[PDB]
RNA sequence: UCGCUACUACCGAUUGGAUGGUUUAGUGAGGCCCUCGGAUCGGCCCGCCGGGGUCCCUGGCGGAGCGCUGA
RNA sequence: GCUGCAGUUAAAAAGCUCGUAGUUGGAUCUUGUGGAGGGUUCCCCGCCCCUUGCCUCUCGGCGCCGGCCCGAAGCGUUUACUUUGAAAAAAUUAGAGUGUUCAAAGCAGGCCCGAGCCGCCUGGAUACCGCAGCUAGGAAUAAUGGAAUAGGACCGCGGUUCUAUUUUGUUGG
RNA sequence: UACCUGGUUGAUCCUGCCAGUAGCAUAUGCUUGUCUCAAAGAUUAAGCCAUGCAUGUCUAAGUACGCACGGCCGGUACAGUGAAACUGCGAAUGGCUCAUUAAAUCAGUUAUGGUUCCUUUGGUCGCUACUUGGAUAACUGUGGUAAUUCUAGAGCUAAUACAUGCCGACGGCGCUGACUCCCUUUGUGUGGGAUGCGUGCAUUUAUCAGAUCAAAACCAACCCGGUCGCGGCUUUGGUGACUCUAGAUAACCUCGGGCCGAUCGCAGCCCUCCGUGGCGGCGACGACCCAUUCGAACGUCUGCCCUAUCAACUUUCGAUGGUAGUCGCCGUGCCUACCAUGGUGACCACGGGUGACGGGGAAUCAGGGUUCGAUUCCGGAGAGGGAGCCUGAGAAACGGCUACCACAUCCAAGGAAGGCAGCAGGCGCGCAAAUUACCCACUC
């Protein structure tokens, strides 16, 4: 089939070399799994030795975590936007390792409403009201400042953050590869990697 | 030294972390990165450029993910072209026994040279040590630089 | 095929470098019949297992003591 | 072609040690996967034929071994190409006689029979530490044996005296200087001696010094090193002659003087 | 040097013949992977019969969307 | 033809010189006695300045009556050489033991009671295994190096700077 | 045993070779009484092959309604022997040959801290249940084609096949916080607390900690010796070396695509007690992960025959290196995208030849050497030539399958079938090589 043998090539003298023996199996190539992004299509393949080993085409979600509030939840995937080797898969939206993403951002939200009592990237007063304001102020007075002052000094989520809920979307980074274990985790960005590709993107594409 | 970034993508040290607390320390401070360094063992003192420095190699044996275990060998420098690797000479002495007399040899050997050492110069003795393969022909990464042979690096002053 | 057997075996003479030599012919012919025995091989015999005696000896005397 | 293991073994390639003969025939027995290396080995059949003339063929080999007689360590071994190997305690229960497996110093393995409430125990070396799941400390010896929760002292390189219905570690000697200890690899096999020394470079195969009851020193590896004595007092019962590795001019005097050429 | 008889290799019109290997250009069997496809075979939802219980649960026969779902 | 050939005339020294790799390279940088094994000076100890060359320690054992004394840790500027250890499959080779009826072979065999011993003794050695890699002594011979517009050692001092995390019980300023 | 002898001349002294001389291994000629060992289609043609044989397998312990045989009459789990057939395992070892192949293979030396491992050995096994589902073979019966270890339709029935899925024993703890209880309203100092979510191992990502160092002086809360401002204290394992091992946190989860037993055979017991509730032994089998074993794979240093009538070679058709990925059992231009312009050579690179598979070894041998090694031990490579893959722990397998090339067989001209460089045997080739025998008794 395809093969990954050292023998077929010339070495460091730029002589050749003849052929010591037909391909062996332990040499053995296989085709690229390209993960789109769609409702899931996991397939699975036999390896050297029993050993399934999940191949992952059309992904949709994945466990992505944020590093400073060590939080980490399941969320959509909603886009691929820079791709740090061959720029013809973003085009084709082929998600791979240290690809980079845009994601949901929802869960964050929720989780960081519910254990500061804050709001983040909001746009008025009028949507709050109806209704999720009877969880940022409650009952508590004991507890409502017995904890949520240890909420408080430090609520200070960083500007280059901050501006990205007002639209819903945040930047991360992929961390697995999804052709070997079907799963696609990963990060999301913060301090000096943000900067770095907010320049990038605004850089090479527009 | 602060601009090492020239790739397609961000280079940082892995199992290393950029935390967002605390922020008070007035006019300045700490440029915010710690360093990531280990020792090699065998008797090999870590250069303090490497922990002082800023740079990143994920082949460095001094900073990078590499062990050095196996066979210890050393050579003098005769070029240095590709970048971060050098090409070394071994000379040595084959025997021929049907004649009682020895006939010269040599062979030469890419090894690869991280960013701590930063000033060696063609003719420079250099020990290193065994790798697992961190190229298509590189095995050896370079452990100790020494000029402690004649025709110095620097005059009779030193 | 593999097999239980021995190889193993060996020539116990050495034939005269000399075919026709007069010195040599008639002292070995005196050895036949003073003992009775039947070729020259008979004699080539003896020669050999004290010519292989005299070269352990020999190697042994230029040890040292 | 080779593309998986192989299962013969051909009668020149076998282990010198055997004491196997040439012109039975082409194979040997090829001792079956277990504890103890292909080398270090002694499978069951060569000790019932080849040793103490119990059976005369393969086949009674194997029709002794399946009435359940023979005991392996106390259990009951049924396979006839078992690896037994040293400190290993075979057990005939229908005679009443019991061996322990030990190095002769000419560096083979001969029998030597010991009294039955002698071979309820066996020695062991530690060839590795490690904290399983929970935090769990444990240990492997050099016959595969895994002990849970071992004193946390006992380190590598160390002998343990363990038994054969329990495992559960009783003593433990401790490698250093002055100990006794048998030699079980290379040149010197089966030599006994207190270890007066261990050089150290790292990374590379540290070399042990000994000494014999007669000043003769010898060096080894410390990979060869097996201790079997707190010092000059060794556990476990001893052949004659002890490891004292006489020299071919002494060997001769003793075969004259004694003039054993018969009984 | 010329002339005789034997033998050995050389050059060469034929642009020799065959054989084998290289190789640009074009076609490309068959397996593997992927995206489709859907022959055909099932199960659960509505009647009559037999069992339980207060019309439902089982077993069977038949039929309506064959609806949905599985291979 | 390395041990080991030949080049006036027998086959054979480029017409002549210069020249990089290669091969080869001058001399020179420490000796006597008290005891020990071997003699009548000379060849494990310390003495003319040195003698495993020192250091400074620290944690753990070895001593004395705390105080002071000596083994270990650093290695000595690097190699080649030489010597010793380690580690290296068997068969083949050399070699030990053994009346195959002798030998080539083989790894066997040897003892006493008629059976009433329900047996006993013993073997299946050893040497070799170039080069390259590993390990510790020797320092002759051969490469190689130290301060010349200097920098060696004594806690000698001033200026200047980064910084380590201990104690003041801990936690924080 | 460190050896010479004939031959140019009319004769002599030399250089110098041709000839003699001894061993060895292939062929061949003449001759042949005994007895112990024992090589033998390598050389040419890795050319072609009629026939037969070389790989099968059942225990107390997976599935027994063949009446096939069967006994004391009964299957009331069901006796007992047991063909066949499903299921499991093995078939990847062994044997044969030497075409390929010159830093390749191979040898010694080392490394996996960069990986996989059927089996054996030892660990590990607790977050409708007195037992679930439908469907096949052998067997009965009807068939098609000239033909094959070709197979179709119908009627039955098993499981350790296939496929679902409980019970036990959770009394766990962390985060949550309606409350309420004292002293400070508060804040802050108190103790309980119902209600709720997560709470076994393994997989994937992210984070945290992973301690002790040499002493002092003032400020706030403060342990303790005890009081209305002082002396005294701190916590797995390992390595030369880990981004190791163990621990904590927040999540994630492979279904139809991880694990925690719906399996089988001998031998027994207690009943707030009369066969049910209960519990006691010994095994066979399967299974997650860890170790161990037999390996396998990749990698380091040094080591090769002849050739200059081979002096420069290598590169977007990857050549040397860097960054990120794809892929793979893992390291790696192994392969893709961008970037740099490198790497090798008179110490013989690169090209060519080898009647070249490498080594342990063999012949001759004063000392040094020369020549041989297809051949029983070890390593490699290949089954007519090239290529692709299924199944499996393990194969790029040919006593496996698919296709092209070259051969060759059967035919009813529609179709089917093949691989002796296994053992014998035959043709061919040549100077050149044995019987289509016997047997698992020995080694395995
Ligand atoms: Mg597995
Ligand atoms: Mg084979
Ligand atoms: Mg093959
Ligand atoms: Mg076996
Ligand atoms: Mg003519
Ligand atoms: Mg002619
Ligand atoms: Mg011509
Ligand atoms: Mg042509
Ligand atoms: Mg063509
Ligand atoms: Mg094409
Ligand atoms: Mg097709
Ligand atoms: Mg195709
Ligand atoms: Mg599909
Ligand atoms: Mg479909
Ligand atoms: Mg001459
Ligand atoms: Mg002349
Ligand atoms: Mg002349
Ligand atoms: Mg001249
Ligand atoms: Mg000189
Ligand atoms: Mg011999
Ligand atoms: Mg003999
Ligand atoms: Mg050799
Ligand atoms: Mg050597
Ligand atoms: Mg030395
Ligand atoms: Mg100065
Ligand atoms: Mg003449
Ligand atoms: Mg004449
Ligand atoms: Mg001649
Ligand atoms: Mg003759
Ligand atoms: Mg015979
Ligand atoms: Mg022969
Ligand atoms: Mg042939
Ligand atoms: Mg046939
Ligand atoms: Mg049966
Ligand atoms: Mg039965
Ligand atoms: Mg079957
Ligand atoms: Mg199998
Ligand atoms: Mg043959
Ligand atoms: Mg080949
Ligand atoms: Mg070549
Ligand atoms: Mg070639
Ligand atoms: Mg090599
Ligand atoms: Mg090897
Ligand atoms: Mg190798
Ligand atoms: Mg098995
Ligand atoms: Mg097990
Ligand atoms: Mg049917
Ligand atoms: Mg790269
Ligand atoms: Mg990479
Ligand atoms: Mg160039
Ligand atoms: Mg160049
Ligand atoms: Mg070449
Ligand atoms: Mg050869
Ligand atoms: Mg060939
Ligand atoms: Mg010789
Ligand atoms: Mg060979
Ligand atoms: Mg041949
Ligand atoms: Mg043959
Ligand atoms: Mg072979
Ligand atoms: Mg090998
Ligand atoms: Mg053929
Ligand atoms: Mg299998
Ligand atoms: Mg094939
Ligand atoms: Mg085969
Ligand atoms: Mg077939
Ligand atoms: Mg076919
Ligand atoms: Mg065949
Ligand atoms: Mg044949
Ligand atoms: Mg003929
Ligand atoms: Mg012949
Ligand atoms: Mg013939
Ligand atoms: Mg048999």
């Amino acid at each position: 089939g395809i093969s990954r043998d050292n023998w077929h090539k010339r070495r460091k003298t730029g002589g050749k070399r003849k052929p010591y023996h037909k391909k062996r199996k332990y040499e053995l190539g296989r085709p690229a799994a390209n993960t789109k992004i769609g409702p899931r299509r996991i397939h699975t393949v036999g390896v050297r030795g029993g050993n399934k080993k999940y191949r992952a085409l059309r992904l949709d979600v994945g466990n992505f975590s944020w590093g400073s509030e060590c939080c980490t939840r399941k969320t959509r995937i909603i886009d691929v936007v820079y791709n740090a080797s061959n720029n013809e898969l973003v085009r084709t939206k082929t998600l791979v390792k240290n690809c980079i993403v845009l994601i949901d951002s929802t869960p964050y939200r929720q989780w960081y409403e519910s254990h500061y009592a804050l709001p983040l990237g909001r746009k008025k007063g009028a949507k709050l009201t109806p209704e999720e304001e009877e969880i940022l102020n409650k009952k508590r007075s004991k507890k409502i400042q017995k904890k949520y002052d240890e909420r408080k000094k430090n609520a200070k989520i960083s500007s280059l953050l901050e501006e990205q809920f007002q639209q819903g979307k945040l930047l991360a980074c992929i961390a697995s590869r999804p052709g070997q274990c079907g799963r696609a985790d990963g990060y999301v960005l913060e301090g000096k990697e943000l900067e770095f590709y907010l320049r990038k993107i605004k850089a090479r594409k527009g | 030294m602060a601009d090492i970034q020239t790739e397609r993508a961000y280079q940082k040290q892995p199992t290393i972390f950029q935390n967002k607390k605390r922020v008070l320390l007035g006019e300045t401070g700490k440029e915010k990165l710690p360093r990531y360094y280990k020792n090699i063992g065998l008797g090999f003192k870590t250069p303090k450029e490497a922990i002082e420095g800023t740079y990143i190699d994920k082949k460095c044996p001094f900073t990078g993910n590499v062990s050095i275990r196996g066979r210890i060998l050393s050579g003098v420098v005769t070029k240095m072209k590709m970048q971060r690797t050098i090409v070394i000479r071994r000379d040595y002495l084959h025997y021929i026994r049907k004649y009682n007399r020895f006939e010269k040899r040599h062979k030469n050997m890419s090894v690869h040279l991280s960013p701590c050492f930063r000033d060696v110069q063609i003719g420079d003795i250099v020990t290193v040590g065994e790798c697992r393969p961190l190229s298509k022909t590189v095995r050896f990464n370079v452990l100790k630089v020494t000029k402690a042979a004649g025709t110095k690096k620097q005059f009779q002053k030193f | 095929m593999p097999v239980a057997r021995s190889w193993v075996c060996r020539k116990t003479y050495v034939t005269p470098r000399r075919p026709f030599e007069k010195s040599r012919l008639d002292q070995e012919l005196k050895l036949i019949g003073e003992y009775g025995l039947r070729n020259k091989r008979e004699v080539w015999r003896v020669k050999f297992t004290l010519a292989k005696i005299r070269k352990a000896a020999r190697e042994l005397l230029t040890l040292d003591e | 072609m080779a593309r998986g293991p192989k299962k013969h073994l051909k009668r020149v390639a076998a282990p010198k040690h055997w004491m196997l003969d040439k012109l039975t025939s082409v194979f040997a027995p090829r001792p079956s996967t277990g504890p103890h290396k292909l080398r270090e080995c002694l499978p069951l059949i060569i000790f019932l034929r080849n040793k103490l003339k119990y059976a005369l063929t393969g086949d009674e080999v194997k029709k002794i071994c399946m009435q359940r007689f023979i005991k392996i360590d106390g259990k009951v071994r049924a396979d006839i190409t078992y690896p037994a190997g040293f400190m290993d305690v075979i057990s005939i229960d229908k005679t009443g006689e019991n061996f322990r497996l030990i190095y002769d110093t000419k560096g083979r393995f001969a029998v030597h029979r010991i009294t039955p409430e002698e071979a309820k125990y066996k020695l062991c070396k530690v060839r590795k530490i490690f904290v399983g799941t929970k935090g769990i400390p444990h240990l492997v010896t050099h016959d595969a044996r895994t002990i849970r929760y071992p004193d946390p002292l006992i380190k590598m390189n160390d002998t343990i005296q363990i038994d054969l219905e329990t495992g559960k570690i009783t003593d433990f000697i401790k490698f250093d200087t002055g100990n006794l200890c048998m030699v079980t690899g290379g040149a010197n096999l089966g030599r006994i001696g207190v270890i007066t020394n261990r050089e150290r470079h790292p990374g590379s195969f540290d070399v042990v010094h000994v000494k014999d009851a007669n000043g003769n020193s010898f060096a080894t590896r410390l990979s060869n090193i097996f201790v079997i004595g707190k010092g000059n007092k060794p556990w476990i019962s001893l052949p004659r002659g002890k490891g004292i590795r006489l020299t071919i001019a002494e060997e001769r005097d003793k075969r004259l003087a004694a003039k054993q050429s018969s009984g």
